[PDB]
RNA sequence: CUCCAAUAGCGUAUAUUAUGUUGCAGUUAAAAAGCUCGUAGUUGAACUUUGGGCCCGGUUGGCCGGUCGGAUUUCCAACGGGGCCUUUCCUUCUGGCUAACCUUGAGUCCUUGUGGCUCUUGGCGAACCAGGACUUUUACUUUGAAAAAAUUAGAGUGUUCAAAGCAGGCGUAUUGCUCGAAUAUAUUAGCAUGGAAUAAUAGAAUAGGACGUUUGGUUCUAUUUUGUUGG
RNA sequence: UAUCUGGUUGAUCCUGCCAGUAGUCAUAUGCUUGUCUCAAAGAUUAAGCCAUGCAUGUCUAAGUAUAAGCAAUUUAUACAGUGAAACUGCGAAUGGCUCAUUAAAUCAGUUAUCGUUUAUUUGAUAGUUCCUUUACUACAUGGUAUAACUGUGGUAAUUCUAGAGCUAAUACAUGCUUAAAAUCUCGACCCUUUGGAAGAGAUGUAUUUAUUAGAUAAAAAAUCAAUGUCUUCGGACUCUUUGAUGAUUCAUAAUAACUUUUCGAAUCGCAUGGCCUUGUGCUGGCGAUGGUUCAUUCAAAUUUCUGCCCUAUCAACUUUCGAUGGUAGGAUAGUGGCCUACCAUGGUUUCAACGGGUAACGGGGAAUAAGGGUUCGAUUCCGGAGAGGGAGCCUGAGAAACGGCUACCACAUCCAAGG
C-alpha cells in the first residue's frame, strides 16, 4: 500500500501453523526465501511451538545466533527463515535431523530422520531452459538452479539432490504407477499412486491418484509431487503413511488404543 | 451524495469548484429563503395592480366625456 | 486488534412471564431443589432445549447415515456420563424424554443432600458455598 | 478488412523483421510469416497465402491468444477491421425462482483473413489490449 | 502532470466518471524530446526501478545499416525529408522513428569500392583474388546506383531516439524505396 | 400497614418487531383501462430408438451364525449397475503399450463337474500414447476440485463449575513417555465431469448434397535420392 | 393474534365485537451497584477546530576515530579497549486512525501477463579490461574536496546559517593484472598453382539497430554451381547436431557495427598455515561487505468473465474540446486514444443506456427466523481510499508521501513590523 507489507496479523497466518489466538496480536511473517509465504514454516514456529525447545521468541534468537540450527546443510540465523517442504533441519547438539513433510491433516510433522538420509532432498523441477552461453538449467521447487542436468529430465520430474555437493544425483520421471505425495489443496498430505492424467490444453491438467486402500481422488497437477516407484519411496514417509482415515475409524482407533 | 450541503464551504473551495465542473458536463445534456420569492411575487402583483388601477381611472374619465 | 474471545449467554427468557402453570411449576422446582431465582431454571431449560432439538434433528436422518451415527453416539455418551440418562436406555430415542428434574438432580447441591451429609437442601448449599 | 490496394496508407506496411532480399530473384516475390494460433484453431488459407498486412491478426501478426474463449453472434460490422458481437445469457433471480434474459455486447477484432457478415456466429479468443475497448480476436467463423 | 490514466476518459457507453483517487506516480508521462539535428547532447532520465533512459536532443550521426549487403556504417544524418505521422516534423527537422532522412553515401561508397572494386557511378594481387572471387554479387540495383551518384541516400529511422539516445536506421531498398519515392515526389 | 413480580439488577419514553415466487384481492364496499389494432416482453399443438433376447454380478431381505458378540457359504425375493446380440458408427487413418485371448502347445489341484487356471509359433484397432484429420451449439441436472482465518454447527478435554481456551494426560515424578489442535457449511459466475427425459437450435429443394479402387487437368505446398547448399 | 382480565343489560347463559394484555434490540434517560472470570469504548451526514507532551530511528570482531573524551598497563611508535560528534549505509512507503468521495466504480469469486517493473531473500553466474598489446604505463595498490573539529561572525526569533583554516572512506572521481587453443579479416611472399604463404588485427559483458539459425509428413533420377572427406582424382555422398509451449519474431547462438562505455572487487575482521632456493621471496584458511545477468521470493501495475440500493412524471445519450475505430509517432516499467497528426463514422440504449437520490467504502459477517425472505454491517480479518480543501513534485526498489517539500484558497501561532 505504497510498498511491501511487513507485519502479519495473527488470524491472517497460515492455518497450519496452529498459532493460538489471544496470545498476541501479530504472527511471525516469513522473510523472502526459497518457499512461498503461505506454504512455509518459519524457524520460530518450528523451534518454539513444535519442539518446545524455546519458551520465548527471544530464546529462539539466542539459539539461532549460536550457529546451531542449519537448514539444508547451511547455517541460518534469520529467525523467520521460510523453511519448507522437503528441507532437512539439522540440529548438531541433540544429534537430530528433521525433515519437513506433511501429515494427512495438513500440518507439518515433526519427523526425525536418520543421518544418511539427511544428506539428500527431493526437488520437483519447475522449469528447464537454456541458460546463458548455451548452458541448460533446471529450476526446482525450492528456488534452486542447477546447471547441466541429464537431458531426459523434463518438467514435473522429481530430482534427488545431494545437499553437500549440491549436484543432482538421481531423478524420477512422471508416469502412471509412480508414487505421489500431494502437497496442496484439499487433499494435502495424501499418498497414492498415479492412475491417469488428463490433458486440457489451456489450463490445469488434472491427475487421478489412488491411495493404498483404493480411494481415488483428483487433484490439479500443480499440487502433485512424485516420490518414488510403486512400493518403494525415496524419502521416509511419516507415521500413518498418508492414509486419510475417516472420523469414525479414527475414534475407534483412539479408543481401542486405551493403553495405560 | 455528491452535491450535498457540507458543514462549512469556505474551507472546501477547491472541492466545490471541481463539483461545479462535474455538474456542468453531466447535465449539459439538458442545458444544451423562499420569503424572497414570496416577496418578489407580491411586489410584481402590486406593480401590475397599480398600473391597471391607473388605466381604469383614465378610461372612466374618458367615459365621463360621452355620457 | 487481537482476536475476539467469544462468549454467549447461557439462559433465555421463555415465551410469557405469567402462565399460571408455569409459575406453579417454577415454584415447585425452585422450592424442591433449593434454587435462587428464575435464571437457574431458565438456564437448565435452555440446556435441555438445545439437547433435545439437536437430537430431534438427528432423528430426521436415516439410520446408517454417518453424521447421525457419529453425533448420536457422541450425544448419548455425554448424557450417559453426566448421569442424566440411564445405562440401559441408550438409544437416541430416549433423549426426547428427559425432563428438567433429571438435570437438577445431578446438581452438586442436591447430590450432597442425597448423600445424607447435609440435613436439608439449603444447608447443603451453604456447606457448598462455604468451602 | 484491409481492402486490397494494401499500401493505402501514409506508411509502408510490412511484417516487422521480415526482409525480402533484392539480391536473390525467386518467384513467390514476398516472403511471408504466419504462426499457429494454438488450441486447435486453424490458420485459414487466406492468411497463409494472402497479401494483406495486419499487426493484430493472430495468424500473421503479433498478438497471441490466451485465456478465455468466447462465442457469440455478430451484431454489427460497421467499424474498420473490428466488429461487435453479442452474448446472451439467463440470469437466475432466486427469490422469484426464475430467470431473465440478459445480454452483453462485446467489441472484437476481426482479422481480414475472415469474411464476417451480420447475424453470423463466431468464436473469439482473448488477446492483450488491442485498443480502448477491444480485447478479443475472431479466431473461427462458423455459420 | 501528464498522466496515462484511462479513468479520466468517458466510458464506452458515453458515460462520465467521477474520479476516486488522486493521480499516481505509476501513471506518469514526461515531455516529448523533439530531437532536432546537430551537435550531440543527451539527457538521462531516471525511470522506474533505477533504469536509465537516454532522452536525446539534437543528435546528428547514426549507425545506418545496409541490409542487403549486410553491413552498417556510422554516417551523418543530413535532413528529414518525409515523415508519415505529421508533416510538421518535416518542416522543423525532428528525428522520430520512421522518419525518412538522407544520410551520407561516403562510408558506403568507400566500403563498396573496397569490397569489390567497382567505383559506383558511370593490384595487390590478393585483392584481385577476392574481388574476382565475388563478382557475381557486384550488382546493386538501378535506383540505389543513382542515389550514390547524387551523394546521399534515403534511409529510414528504426531506433526511437527519445528513448535510447541513438538514431540508428537502415537504408531503403526494394519496394519500400519505390513506395517512398512515389510518396515523397508526388507531394512535389 | 398487607400482598405481587423480577432480583445485583430494575424502571420510563421513542422506535421497531411476532407486498402475496411459495401466497393476496378486483358482481354486490379498496381495484378490469370505453373499444378494437398493435412493436418490445412473457408464452406457444403432436411427431424422430421403441421393444425384445442373452450373460455378468453388485446391495439388501429371508433360511441362515461355521464363532469364541458376525467371519461369512447354498437359494430365491426385490433394488439399483454393466456388457453383448437383436438392420443398431462404435469419428478415421499413422507404427506402437499390438487392447484381447477371435489367436494355440501341453497339462490338472478338487463335490461324478463348462462348479475351478500357469506358460506361446499369422495375430485384434480402436490401450489411448502422440500424431494427424475433423467434429452443430446451448439450457437443465449429478459428481469433483474451488470459495483465507475468525464467526456459525460440531468431536475431544473436570478452565474447581461456567462463559471460554486449545490445551493436555501418564510413569520408575532420581535427567521421560505419549494423544491432540478433527469434521461439515457456503447459493450465482468460471473450470472439470457422468446423464440425454424436458425446452430451444441447426443440416439435402434451383441439390451448389453425400460417400468413391473411378478417370480431365488446372494448380500450389517439399519429405526423400541424385556431392552439398541453391536453383 | 394468540393467551388472560374487563366492558357490552334488569339479570344469567351462549355467541360476536371492543379496550387493555407480549419478547423485542436500537437510541435517550432514571433509581440501584458487594465478590470472581472476561473485554469493550463511533456518531451534530461536524472528514468541524486543536494548547502541551509523546508516537522513528539505527553499530557489529567485520565502512571512516588524533574528541585537545574516557580507562589503561600489556608486545603493540601507523592504528589496535571503549567511544559522543559527524560522513557513509539502511529504514522512515510498514504500523496506527477514519469512512469524505466512489453505483460496473470499489469489492467478491475466477482468469491473464506470449504485455511489464521488482530493494531485499535464496540458488546460480564473470582467466578476455590500456596496446602495433616492446622501449612504459603506480598494481607492494593512484587523485581531490568536504563534514564534524578550530576560529571570526550576523539576526528579536526557528532543528537559520555565512566567511577562513584542517583531515578521512565501501563518499566521490579514476584505473592495471592471466590459461591454452580455435576462429575469421587485411594480408608482405613466390610462383602461377587446382594455389599456398610469414605476420598483423578481433574475439568477455551490457546497450542500439539491421541480418541469419532455432528443422522435422514419406520415393529416386536427370540438371548445373562446385569438387568438399577419401581421393580408389573418376566420383559414392558414405556417418550427418538442434530445447520448450496449446501457441511466438521464445529461450539461446551467430554476423556487421554503434555507445558523452554499463559491469568484470584498489574494501574489511579474525586466523596464521605451508614452503624452501631464507627472500620481510613464493603461495594459503574461515568470514564480512559489494557486484553483472538469469531464476526464485516478498510485491506491484494492468487485466478476463459474472454479480449492486431507489428512480421512466429521467428516453434518447456520447461525437466542436477523443466520442467508437484504422495507420504512424511520442510518452511509459509495459499494453492502450494514454496523448499527437491524418483518415473513417462509428459506440451504448425499453434485456432501461444516459441523468438524478443515497443518513453508499465493498466483503467475510450480525439479527429475526418453520421456510421463502427482510433488515443491519464506521466497528478486532482482508481489499480500497484519505490525511483542512485543490494542484504540483523531490529523493528512493518502492510515494503523486502529508509525524516530506512547494505555491494557491480557509483557518491560525510568534514578532523588536523587517520577518
Ligand atoms: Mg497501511
Ligand atoms: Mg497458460
Ligand atoms: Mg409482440
Ligand atoms: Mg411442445
Ligand atoms: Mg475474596
Ligand atoms: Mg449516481
Ligand atoms: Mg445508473
Ligand atoms: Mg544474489
Ligand atoms: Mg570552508
Ligand atoms: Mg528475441
Ligand atoms: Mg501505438
Ligand atoms: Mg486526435
Ligand atoms: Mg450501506
Ligand atoms: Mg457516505
Ligand atoms: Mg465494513
Ligand atoms: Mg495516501
Ligand atoms: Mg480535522
Ligand atoms: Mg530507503
Ligand atoms: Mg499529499
Ligand atoms: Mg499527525
Ligand atoms: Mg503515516
Amino acid at each position: 500500500a505504497r510498498g511491501p507489507k511487513k507485519h502479519l496479523k495473527r488470524l491472517a497466518a497460515p492455518h497450519h501453523w496452529l498459532l493460538d489466538k489471544l496470545s498476541g496480536c501479530y504472527a511471525p511473517r516469513p522473510s523472502a526465501g526459497p518457499h512461498k509465504l503461505r506454504e512455509s514454516l518459519p524457524l520460530i514456529v518450528f523451534l518454539r511451538n513444535r519442539l518446545k525447545y524455546a519458551l520465548n521468541g527471544r530464546e529462539v534468537k539466542a539459539i539461532l545466533m549460536q550457529r546451531h540450527v542449519k537448514v539444508d546443510g547451511k547455517v541460518r540465523t534469520d529467525t523467520t527463515y521460510p523453511a519448507g517442504f522437503m528441507d532437512v533441519i539439522t540440529l548438531d547438539a541433540t544429534n537430530e535431523n528433521f525433515r519437513l513433510v506433511y501429515d494427512v491433516k495438513g500440518r507439518f510433522a515433526v519427523h526425525r530422520i536418520t543421518d544418511e538420509e539427511a544428506s539428500y532432498k527431493l526437488g520437483k523441477v519447475k522449469k528447464v531452459q537454456l541458460g546463458k552461453k548455451g548452458v541448460p538449467y533446471v529450476v526446482t521447487h525450492d528456488g534452486r538452479t542447477i546447471r547441466y542436468p541429464d537431458p531426459n529430465i523434463k518438467v514435473n520430474d522429481t530430482v534427488k539432490i545431494d545437499l553437500a555437493s549440491g549436484k543432482i544425483t538421481d531423478f524420477i520421471k512422471f508416469d502412471a504407477g509412480k508414487l505421489v505425495y500431494v502437497t496442496g489443496g484439499r487433499n494435502l498430505g495424501r499418498i497414492g499412486t498415479i492412475v491417469h492424467k488428463e490433458r486440457h490444453d489451456g489450463g490445469f491438467d488434472l491427475v487421478h491418484i489412488k491411495d493404498s486402500l483404493d480411494n481415488t481422488f483428483v487433484t490439479r497437477l500443480n499440487n502433485v509431487f512424485v516420490i518414488g516407484e510403486q512400493g518403494k519411496p525415496y524419502i521416509s514417509l511419516p507415521k500413518g503413511k498418508g492414509i486419510k482415515l475417516s472420523i469414525a475409524e479414527e475414534r475407534d482407533r483412539r479408543r481401542a488404543q486405551q493403553g495405560l | 451524495g455528491t452535491y450535498r450541503k457540507r458543514f462549512n464551504e469556505k474551507a472546501r473551495s477547491g472541492h466545490m469548484a471541481k463539483l461545479k465542473e462535474l455538474k456542468r458536463i453531466r447535465n449539459k445534456q439538458f442545458t444544451r429563503s423562499k420569503v424572497s420569492r414570496l416577496k418578489k411575487k407580491r411586489l410584481d402583483k402590486f406593480i401590475e395592480h397599480q398600473l391597471k388601477r391607473e388605466e381604469r381611472k383614465t378610461i372612466i374619465g374618458k367615459l365621463q366625456d360621452y355620457k | 486488534p487481537r482476536a475476539p474471545r467469544t462468549y454467549s449467554k447461557t439462559y433465555s427468557t421463555p415465551k410469557r412471564p405469567y402462565e399460571s402453570s408455569r409459575l406453579d411449576a417454577e415454584l415447585k422446582l425452585a422450592g424442591e431443589f433449593g434454587l435462587k431465582n428464575k435464571k437457574e431454571i431458565y438456564r437448565i431449560s435452555f440446556q435441555l432445549s438445545k439437547i433435545r432439538r439437536a437430537a430431534r434433528d438427528l432423528l430426521t436422518r436415516d439410520e446408517k447415515d454417518p453424521k447421525r451415527l457419529f453425533e448420536g453416539n457422541a450425544l448419548i455418551r455425554r448424557l450417559v456420563r453426566v448421569g442424566v440418562l440411564s445405562e440401559d436406555k441408550k438409544k437416541l430415542d430416549y433423549v426426547l424424554a428427559l425432563k428438567v428434574e433429571d438435570f437438577l438432580e445431578r446438581r452438586l447441591q442436591t447430590q450432597v443432600y442425597k448423600l445424607g451429609l447435609a440435613k436439608s437442601v439449603h444447608h447443603a448449599r451453604v456447606l457448598i458455598t462455604q468451602r | 478488412s484491409t481492402e486490397l490496394t494494401v499500401q493505402s496508407e501514409r506508411a509502408f506496411q510490412k511484417q516487422p523483421h521480415i526482409f525480402n532480399n533484392p539480391k536473390v530473384k525467386t518467384s513467390k516475390r514476398t516472403k511471408r510469416w504466419y504462426k499457429n494460433a494454438g488450441l486447435g484453431f486453424k490458420t485459414p488459407k487466406t492468411a497463409i497465402e494472402g497479401s494483406y498486412i495486419d499487426k493484430k491478426c493472430p495468424f500473421t501478426g503479433l498478438v497471441s491468444i490466451r485465456g478465455k474463449i468466447l462465442t457469440g453472434t455478430v451484431v454489427s460490422t460497421k467499424m474498420h477491421r473490428t466488429i461487435v458481437i453479442r452474448r446472451a445469457y439467463l440470469h437466475y433471480i432466486p427469490k422469484y425462482n426464475r430467470y431473465e434474459k440478459r445480454h452483453k455486447n462485446v467489441p472484437v477484432h476481426v482479422s481480414p483473413a475472415f469474411r464476417v457478415q451480420v447475424g453470423d456466429i463466431v468464436t473469439v479468443g482473448q488477446c492483450r489490449p488491442i485498443s480502448k475497448t477491444v480485447r478479443f480476436n475472431v479466431v473461427k467463423v462458423s455459420a | 502532470g501528464i498522466s496515462r490514466d484511462s479513468r479520466h476518459k468517458r466510458s464506452a457507453t458515453g458515460a462520465k466518471r467521477a474520479q476516486f483517487r488522486k493521480k499516481r506516480k505509476f501513471e506518469l508521462g514526461r515531455q516529448p524530446a523533439n530531437t532536432k539535428i546537430g551537435a550531440k547532447r543527451i539527457h538521462s532520465v531516471r525511470t522506474r526501478g533505477g533504469n536509465k533512459k537516454y532522452r536525446a536532443l539534437r543528435i546528428e550521426t547514426g549507425n545506418f545499416s545496409w541490409a542487403s549487403e549486410g553491413i552498417s556504417k556510422k554516417t551523418r544524418i543530413a535532413g528529414v525529408v518525409y515523415h508519415p505521422s505529421n508533416n510538421e516534423l518535416v518542416r522543423t527537422n525532428t528525428l522520430t522513428k520512421a522518419a525518412i532522412v538522407q544520410i551520407d553515401a561516403t562510408p558506403f561508397r568507400q566500403w563498396f569500392e573496397a569490397h569489390y572494386g567497382q567505383t559506383l557511378g558511370k593490384k595487390s594481387k590478393n585483392a584481385e583474388r577476392k574481388w574476382a572471387a565475388r563478382a557475381a554479387s557486384a550488382k546493386i540495383e538501378s535506383s540505389v546506383e543513382s542515389q550514390f551518384s547524387a551523394g546521399r541516400l534515403y534511409a529510414c529511422i528504426s531506433s526511437r531516439p527519445g528513448q535510447s539516445g541513438r538514431c540508428d536506421g537502415y537504408i531503403l531498398e526494394g519496394e519500400e524505396l519505390a513506395f517512398y519515392l512515389r510518396r515523397l515526389t508526388a507531394k512535389k
